[PDB]
Parts: structure tokens; sequence; C-alpha cells
């Protein structure tokens, strides 16, 4: 706002108002599973056993 | 009716897939020794 009266009265009146503003959300879910079967040999009886 | 001496005096594997050995065919897996493997 400026304001003169009679080319020799004056007034300046500055305002300013910033407002910023920050929001960041980050999620992460690792999910991991590892199953592994060997199967070497069968054993079994021989009928003959005692 | 070992192969033991066999590997002694050649050094090397012996076939570990054989025939002979009967075979449930219900439930399809082996079940004895049939034929006279020496």
């Amino acid at each position: 706002t400026e304001l003169a009266l009679f080319s020799r009265v004056n007034g300046k009146f500055s305002t300013e108002f910033q407002r910023m503003k920050t929001l960041q959300v980050k999620d992460q879910a690792v999910t991991t599973r590892v199953q592994v079967r060997n199967r070497i040999y069968t054993v079994k009886t021989t009928p003959t056993s005692e | 009716t070992g192969f033991q001496i066999c590997k002694n005096a050649l050094k090397l594997p012996v076939l570990e897939v054989l025939p002979g050995g009967g075979w449930d065919n219900l439930r399809n897996v082996d079940m004895g020794r049939v034929m006279d493997l020496t």
C-alpha cells in the first residue's frame, strides 16, 4: 500500500506471507522365500532280512 | 557279488542305474532285486 497526500506526506506498507509445506512418505516391503529339497538315495530293506 | 575288486582294479565308478529290480506297477517304486548281479 502506498499513500501520498499533498505530494509531501508519504506512507508505504508492504506485507508478505510465504507458507511452504512438504510431506513425504515412503514405504517398502520386501519378502523372499527359498525352498530347497534334495533327495539323493532311497534306502529300502531287503526281503531276506532277519 | 561285490564290485569293490572291480573299482580297485580299474579306478572307475559303477553304473548306478541297474535293471532286474522288480517294480510295483501300482504305486510305482522299486521293490526288490530279482536277477543276480555279480
